[PDB]
C-alpha cells in the first residue's frame, strides 16, 4: 500500500532554508531535533554555516590557551546519534566547554550531519567550545574513506569542497590551564618547545613528512620502559613512535604534566599511561568517545573532565542509529543485477 | 583461486554437505584491508545454501573447506570473486577480495 | 419528429468532440504513448474533431430548420470545410498504411530514419495538400451549373443544396477518394502478406513446438503449475512476477500468441528501452504505472528473504523513494527510474538466444478495424454520387442526404476502436 510497515518512523522531506535555523544567532534546539529525525538542510544555507564556521576559527590561534573547567573529549567518526548523549552526558554548552581533540568525519554515515551541528554550535558558542584537527581531514583521507561519496549523494559537491576548504584552517596544539598540553597525535622529533608550534601554518593540507605531519600521525609505544624515542612506526608508516624518555624529557624541559590524545581505540574508553615519577601525574593519555567502533569492536567510550585539579572520568554508552547500504546505495542499484541474473536464468531454462 | 589459514580453528568432526544451509558472519573487505562490508553492522546471520550458484564461486569452494566454529580467511581471487564485469556501486572491476567468514550452524 | 433528430444531432456532436478531445488529451499528456503512429492518430483526430464540431451541427440545423439562414459566403465556407476535412482524414489513413509498411518491412531504417521533426513535416504536407486541393477550386467557382434553378440557388441565400458542374463531381471523388482508397488497399494487403509471412519464419515454429511440449494440461495455454514442472525453475524467487508480464490479457493463462511476445522482449539486437522498460515492470505489481511503496516493499521482501531485518528494509527503502520523487508523488515513474537506471548498463545482461523482433505486430488489426470502418461507412455515399452524375438520377435528394449522414457519424468510431486496445484503455 502505502507503507508496509509503520512503526518504524518516516524522514521529513522538506529542506530548511535558512529561515528557521538561523534568527545572526542560529537556532540550536530545533537543528538537533530535525537532524536527529533523519532531516536535511538547504545547500546556501549549509554553505553560509560552514563559511561562518571558517570565518570564526581562523581567527582563532594556532596554540589554544583554554582555561581550567574543561572536558575534553576524544574522536568521534560521524557516530551523530552518540554524539548527542556525548553531549547530554558531559552537560549541554550552556554551562560547560568542551575540547575536543581527534577527527569527525570518515568511517561513519552522518558524518555531514555531524560536522553541521558542531560547527552551528561553534558559531553561536564562540569561546566555550573549543575544536582541534586529525588527521582524517584532508584531502586524502576522506577521498579513500566513504565522506566524498557520503556529500556527493546527500548533498552537491560543492559542499564537499567548502567543508575542506573550511576544515583545513582549525588549531592543532590548544594548550590547557597552563599544565597540560592536548594534541590529536603526539609530539616529533623536530618539535621540542612549544613555542615551536606557534610558527608553522596550519592553512595548508598536512604533508607525508614533517613536524605537523607528525603532529597528527604519531602514535606511542605499547611497551613503554622498551631497552634503549624516534623509532619508525608501521602500523601507519607515517610517522615516529615515541617512548618515555621523549615524553619526560619533553615534560622537563617545558614545565607541563601531561599530553592527551586521541587515536589508539580502547575497550575501557580510556587508558593512561606508565606514571610519571616526577610528580605523580600520568604522562600519556588515551581518550577515546566512539562507542562501538565501527559496530563491531564492542567497546565503551569515556569523557574525561577536569575539574579542581581533579580528572574524573563519565563512561558512556552506545545507541541505536538508523541504517543505510553500503557505499548509500539505492534499492535499484542494488538489487537490479539480481533481477537480470534471475530473469535471464529463468528464461534459458523455459524455453529448452 | 581460493586459500583458507584458519585464526581460531574449532571443531573439525562436522563438515557442510552440498544439502544444507550455513550461517556465517562474514566481514569482508579489499585487498588492503578497506572494509566494505560486514555481517556485525548488522545484528543478523547471513544464511546461504551450497549447490545451488548464487554466491561467489569463491565462496562455494572455501567454505566448503571448514567446519563448525572454524574462523577462517578467504582470499578470493578475481577469478572467484565478481571478475571482469564487477559489481557496480561497491566493487571496482579486477578485485581481490578478503573474507573473514565464520561458520556458526547448520540447519 | 424534429425536436428528436435535434437531440439526436446534439448528443452525436457532443460525443464526437468529447472522445476527439479525449484521445488527442491522453496522446498528449501522458508523454509514454508518443510514437510517431500516435502522432499521425493525433492528426486524424484532429481532423475529425474539426469536421464534427465545425461541420456536424451546421448540417443538422439546415436539415432541421429546413431554411439555411447563414450565408452565401458561409455556405462556400461550410462546405470548404466539409470537402477539406474528408480528404484529409483519407490521405492520412494511407499515410499510416504506407508508414506502417515501412516499419514491418525493415524495422531498423524505420527506427533510425524516421524521427519526430518528420513526422510533423509529412503531416504539414499532407494537411496542406488537401487543404489546397479543397479550397482552391471551391472559391474560384469551377462547380456551379448552368441549370437555371441551380444559379436561383446560387442567387438565393436560403438555398445551399450542393449544385455539380457535371465534371466537379468525377475529378473530386476520382482526385480524393479513389487513389487515396486503393493505395491504402494494397499497400496493408502487402502489410498483412508480410506480416503472416515473417510469423512463421522457422523459428517460430520451433517456439511453438517447445511450447506444446511444456503444456501439460492440453487446454492451449500455460498456467503457473505447469511452469513450476521445470525442476530447476521453481526455486527461482521472481518467477510468479515474470508470469504476471507475460499474462498481459489478465486471464490467468499464457498461450502461443503472447508467449513469443513476451520472449521476444529479449532478443541479441533487441531495443534497449524495451529491455529498460521489462526492467521497470518487476515493481509495478499492480501495472498502475507507478512504483508505490508497498510495491517497491513486497518485491524487495522475496529476494532479501530473512538477510535484513523487516526494519533495516523499509528504512532503506524509504530513502530510496525520498531521494527518488522528481515531483513529488511520492512515487516513482518510469522517467525518474530512466533517470536513477541507466549508466549501469544493464540492458545487455537480458539477452536469450532467440533472433526475431516482433514489436510492430501489436498495432496492426486496429488499424485495419479502422480502415476497414472508414472505408465501409464512405463508400457508399461516393458509389451513390456516380450513379447520380449521370442526371439519370435514378433516386435522389432525399437518399443523398441520408448517405452523407452516414459518412458524417463514422467519426465517433475511432475512439471506441482504441479503448479497445488496452494500453488506450489503462489511458483512458
Ligand atoms: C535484494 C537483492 C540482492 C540480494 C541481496 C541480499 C540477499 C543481501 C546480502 C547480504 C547481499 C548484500 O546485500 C546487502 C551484499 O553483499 C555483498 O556486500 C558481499 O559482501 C558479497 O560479495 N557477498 C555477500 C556474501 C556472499 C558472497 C557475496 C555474494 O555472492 O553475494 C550474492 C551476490 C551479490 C550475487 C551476485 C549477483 C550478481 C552476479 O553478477 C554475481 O555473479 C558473479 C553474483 C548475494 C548473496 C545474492 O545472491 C543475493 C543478493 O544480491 C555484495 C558486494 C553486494 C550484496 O548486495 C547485492
Ligand atoms: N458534403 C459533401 C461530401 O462530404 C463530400 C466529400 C468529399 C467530396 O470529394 C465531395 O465532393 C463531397
Amino acid at each position: 500500500t502505502d507503507r508496509v510497515v509503520k512503526a518504524v518512523p518516516f524522514p521529513p522531506s522538506h529542506r530548511l532554508t535558512a529561515k528557521e535555523v538561523f534568527d545572526g544567532k542560529p537556532r540550536v534546539d530545533i537543528l538537533k531535533a530535525h537532524l536527529m529525525k533523519e532531516g536535511r538542510l538547504e545547500e546556501s544555507v549549509a554553505l553560509r554555516i560552514i563559511t561562518e564556521g571558517a570565518s570564526i576559527l581562523r581567527q582563532e590561534k594556532n596554540l589554544l590557551d583554554i582555561d581550567a573547567p574543561v572536558t575534553v573529549c576524544g574522536d568521534i567518526h560521524g557516530q551523530f546519534f552518540d554524539l548527542m548523549k556525548l553531549f547530554e552526558v558531559g552537560g549541554s554548552p550552556a554551562n560547560t566547554r568542551y575540547l575536543f581533540l581527534g577527527d569527525y568525519v570518515d568511517r561513519g554515515y552522518f558524518s555531514i550531519e555531524c560536522v553541521l551541528y558542531l560547527w552551528a554550535l561553534k558559531i553561536l558558542y564562540p569561546k566555550t567550545l573549543f575544536l582541534l584537527r586529525g588527521n582524517h581531514e584532508c584531502r586524502h583521507l576522506t577521498e579513500y574513506f566513504t565522506f566524498k561519496q557520503e556529500c556527493k549523494i546527500k548533498y552537491s559537491e560543492r559542499v564537499y569542497d567548502a567543508c575542506m576548504d573550511a576544515f583545513d584552517c582549525l588549531p592543532l596544539a590548544a594548550l590547557m590551564n597552563q599544565q597540560f598540553l592536548c594534541v590529536h597525535g603526539g609530539l616529533s622529533p623536530e618539535i621540542n618547545t612549544l613555542d615551536d608550534i606557534r610558527k608553522l601554518d596550519r592553512f595548508k593540507e598536512p604533508p607525508a613528512y614533517g613536524p605537523m605531519c607528525d603532529i597528527l600521525w604519531s602514535d606511542p609505544l605499547e611497551d613503554f620502559g622498551n631497552e634503549k624515542h624516534f623509532t619508525h612506526n608501521t602500523v601507519r608508516g607515517c610517522s615516529y613512535f615515541y617512548s618515555y624518555p621523549a615524553v619526560c624529557d619533553f615534560l622537563q624541559h617545558n614545565n607541563l604534566l601531561s599530553i592527551l590524545r586521541a587515536h589508539e581505540a580502547q575497550d575501557a574508553g580510556y587508558r593512561m599511561y606508565r606514571k610519571s615519577q616526577t610528580t605523580g601525574f600520568p604522562s600519556l593519555i588515551t581518550i577515546f568517545s566512539a562507542p562501538n567502533y565501527l559496530d563491531v569492536y564492542n567497546n565503551k567510550a569515556a569523557v574525561l573532565k577536569y575539574e579542581n585539579n581533579v580528572m574524573n572520568i563519565r563512561q558512556f554508552n552506545c545507541s541505536p542509529h538508523p541504517y543505510w547500504l553500503p557505499n548509500f546505495m539505492d534499492v535499484f542499484t542494488w538489487s537490479l543485477p539480481f533481477v537480470g541474473e534471475k530473469v535471464t536464468e529463468m528464461l534459458v531454462n523455459v524455453l529448452n | 583461486g581460493v586459500q583458507v589459514e584458519t585464526i581460531s580453528p574449532g571443531d573439525g568432526r562436522t563438515f557442510p554437505k552440498r544439502g544444507q544451509t550455513c550461517v556465517v558472519h562474514y566481514t569482508g573487505m579489499l585487498e588492503d584491508g578497506k572494509k566494505f562490508d560486514s555481517s556485525r553492522d548488522r545484528n543478523k546471520p547471513f544464511k546461504f545454501m551450497l549447490g545451488k550458484q548464487e554466491v561467489i564461486r569463491g565462496w562455494e569452494e572455501g567454505v566448503a573447506q571448514m567446519s563448525v566454529g572454524q574462523r577462517a580467511k578467504l582470499t578470493i581471487s578475481p577469478d572467484y570473486a565478481y571478475g571482469a564485469t564487477g559489481h557496480p556501486g561497491i566493487i571496482p572491476p579486477h578485485a581481490t577480495l578478503v573474507f573473514d567468514v565464520e561458520l556458526l550452524k547448520l540447519e | 419528429w424534429v425536436v428528436g433528430m435535434g437531440i439526436v444531432m446534439s448528443l452525436i456532436v457532443l460525443a464526437i468532440v468529447f472522445g476527439n478531445v479525449l484521445v488527442i488529451t491522453a496522446i498528449a499528456k501522458f508523454e509514454r504513448l508518443q510514437t510517431v503512429t500516435n502522432y499521425f492518430i493525433t492528426s486524424l483526430a484532429c481532423a475529425d474533431l474539426v469536421m464534427g464540431l465545425a461541420v456536424v451541427p451546421f448540417g443538422a440545423a439546415h436539415i432541421l430548420m429546413k431554411m439555411w439562414t447563414f450565408g452565401n459566403f458561409w455556405c462556400e465556407f461550410w462546405t470548404s470545410i466539409d470537402v477539406l476535412c474528408v480528404t484529409a482524414s483519407i490521405e492520412t489513413l494511407c499515410v499510416i498504411a504506407v508508414d506502417r509498411y515501412f516499419a514491418i518491412t525493415s524495422p531498423f531504417k524505420y527506427q533510425s530514419l524516421l524521427t519526430k521533426n518528420k513526422a510533423r513535416v509529412i503531416i504539414l504536407m499532407v494537411w496542406i495538400v488537401s487543404g489546397l486541393t479543397s479550397f482552391l477550386p471551391i472559391q474560384m467557382h469551377w462547380y456551379r451549373a448552368t441549370h437555371q434553378e441551380a444559379i436561383n440557388c446560387y442567387a438565393e441565400e436560403t438555398c445551399c443544396d450542393f449544385f455539380t458542374n457535371q465534371a466537379y463531381a468525377i475529378a473530386s471523388s476520382i482526385v480524393s477518394f479513389y487513389v487515396p482508397l486503393v493505395i491504402m488497399v494494397f499497400v496493408y494487403s502487402r502489410v498483412f502478406q508480410e506480416a503472416k509471412r515473417q510469423l512463421d519464419a522457422d523459428e517460430i515454429k520451433r517456439l511453438g513446438k517447445r511450447f506444446k511440449k511444456l503444456d501439460l494440461d492440453n487446454s492451449g495455454s500455460l498456467s503457473v503449475e505447469e511452469f513450476m514442472s521445470l525442476p530447476e525453475l521453481q526455486q527461482n524467487p521472481l518467477v510468479q512476477r515474470v508470469i504476471d508480464i507475460f499474462d498481459t490479457d489478465g486471464n490467468g493463462e499464457v498461450d502461443f500468441k503472447e508467449f513469443i511476445e513476451g520472449v521476444s522482449q529479449f532478443s541479441v539486437k533487441g531495443d534497449k528501452e524495451q529491455k529498460l522498460r521489462f526492467a521497470f515492470r518487476i515493481y509495478d505489481m499492480d501495472k498502475d504505472g507507478y512504483i508505490s511503496n508497498g510495491e517497491l516493499f513486497q518485491v524487495l521482501k522475496m529476494m532479501v528473504g530473512n538477510n535484513l531485518k523487516d526494519t533495516q528494509l523499509q528504512q532503506i527503502v524509504d530513502k530510496t523513494i525520498i531521494n527518488a520523487d522528481k515531483d513529488g508523488d511520492g512515487r516513482i515513474s518510469f522517467e525518474e527510474f530512466c533517470a536513477v537506471v541507466g549508466g549501469l548498463d544493464i540492458h545487455k545482461k537480458m539477452v536469450v538466444d532467440v533472433k526475431f523482433c516482433l514489436k510492430e505486430h501489436k498495432a496492426l488489426k486496429t488499424l485495419g478495424i479502422i480502415m476497414g470502418t472508414f472505408t465501409l461507412c464512405w463508400l457508399p455515399f461516393f458509389i451513390v454520387n456516380i450513379v447520380h452524375v449521370i442526371q439519370d438520377n435514378l433516386i435522389r435528394k432525399e437518399v443523398y442526404i441520408l448517405l452523407n449522414w452516414i459518412g458524417y457519424v463514422n467519426s465517433g468510431f475511432n475512439p471506441l476502436i482504441y479503448c479497445r486496445s488496452p494500453d488506450f484503455r489503462i489511458a483512458f
